[PDB]
């Protein structure tokens, strides 16, 4: 499905109840610097799960308007998803702010967070890995991360992480952290077997990623001299240490990987992004500045790869022009003058006009 | 000078990156106060009125 539209009320500088979008497939969110564009990521954010922490504020009440200046302008706010499937009626998913503390509601019938995450799971949206939103600043960092950390991702989306207790718990009871392990009969099969099983769940993942990531990477790039290889630092046992991560730049001679340019990083990041869409599909991504570092022909490429794409949806936050007009439609966020900062938004659709000279 | 300023008007026989350029604009100048801005319904025609800080050009 994909995301046909959000509401918004009363949530940081969104000032009453507004209609953000309609999307189309590839929407781009431009605007002057302080006008809300990145308080709007934080709506996206806080609709999909995150947490108040992340949201830049000490206590949920805060993200009602006008609360950071003691003049809250309601006692609720919230933020709401309209999400869309070919067959099927629309499906809102809703967090409301009230007495301090979030309600979820899916059509409008209030859940409970779990019930609201594993509704949210079964479209592709998976709020604690969160693969699907790319933060201001955090692109490079994908491509740049912890192998560890890496490794991390991997057991959070394939669920092998779920068994990673009842390893460490059965690799002690064999023996693990004795001078001499003497490891027989039940105890060691008993390893043997949850290791398996954290094994097969990690490798259904991992493998499929990576034996996709190369291609997207070269689609992405445009260019089959570009390669990229994912590759555990421990086979026998692919998450219990880092995954690495290396490419080689289309039409350039292999680098190590800090030594990428910002835009060279930012592209090898975007296909990690892509080649776990490819094993677990996400409905849509929502990409905050991922251009900054990207000069006009990665740029291009980018844009190229979504429209040909467009198995997702993309909705972007963008500064750079070459990257926003090729997007189908814009949502531009302009400030109201206030007793603190007011957002409101209008939509522009491009494809009125022709792309050429 | 005109009452208000059509963006569709404006934008008619421009090529995607100048009508996305006019948008932009609109969003600066109504940032800077020197518009007003309506837009009845998304994606409908959006209207430029004078703003209430004076601009020039």
């Amino acid at each position: 499905g994909f995301l046909k539209l959000i509401e918004i009320e009363n949530f940081k500088s969104y000032k009453g109840r507004q209609i953000i979008g309609p999307f189309q497939r590839f929407t781009a969110i431009i605007g002057p610097n302080g006008s809300g564009k990145s308080n709007l990521m934080d709506a996206i954010s806080f609709v999909l799960g995150e947490k108040t922490s992340n949201l830049r504020v000490k206590t949920l009440r805060d993200l009602i308007h006008g609360a950071p200046v003691g003049k809250p302008a309601a006692n609720r706010a919230f933020v709401s998803m309209v999400y869309s499937e070919e067959g099927a009626e629309d499906r809102t998913f809703a967090r409301v702010i009230v007495g301090g503390s979030s309600e979820y509601k899916i059509n409008n019938k209030v859940v409970q967070l779990h019930e609201y995450s594993e509704e949210l799971e079964k479209l592709g949206i998976l709020i604690k890995a969160r693969n699907f939103l790319v933060f201001q600043g955090a692109v490079e960092s994908i491509a740049m991360k912890n192998p560890k950390e890496r490794t991390a991702l991997f057991e959070e989306i394939s669920r092998s992480g779920e068994l990673a207790q009842e390893y460490d718990k059965r690799k002690k009871e064999m023996g693990s952290g004795s001078l001499v392990p003497r490891g027989s009969g039940s105890a060691k099969q008993a390893f043997e077997q949850i290791k398996k099983e954290r094994f097969d769940r990690f490798n259904a993942c991992f493998e499929s990623v990576a034996t996709n990531i190369d291609e997207i990477y070269k689609a992405l790039s445009r260019n089959s001299s570009a390669q990229a290889f994912l590759g555990p630092e421990n086979p026998e046992e692919p998450y219990l240490d880092g995954i690495n991560y290396n490419c080689v730049a289309p039409g350039k001679r292999f680098r190590p990987m800090d030594n990428l340019s910002g835009g060279e990083k930012t592209v090898a990041a975007l296909a990690l992004l892509f080649a776990i869409h490819s094993y677990k599909p996400a409905p849509f991504f929502v990409l905050d500045q991922i251009d900054a570092a990207l000069d006009n022909t990665n740029i291009g490429k980018v844009a190229n790869y979504i429209k040909e794409q467009s198995n997702f949806q993309a909705i972007v936050i963008s500064l750079k022009e070459e990257f926003y007009t090729k997007a189908e439609s814009l949502i531009g966020v302009y400030p109201e003058q206030g007793d603190c900062v007011i957002s409101k938004v209008l939509t522009f659709d491009l494809t009125k006009y022709p792309d050429a000279n | 000078g005109a009452e208000s300023i059509s963006l569709l008007e404006l934008c008619r026989n421009t090529n995607r990156k100048q009508a996305a350029a006019k948008f932009y604009s609109f969003l600066v100048l109504k940032k800077q106060q020197a518009i007003e801005l309506t837009q009845e319904e998304p994606y409908s025609d959006i209207i430029a009125t004078p703003g209430p800080r004076f601009h020039g050009s």
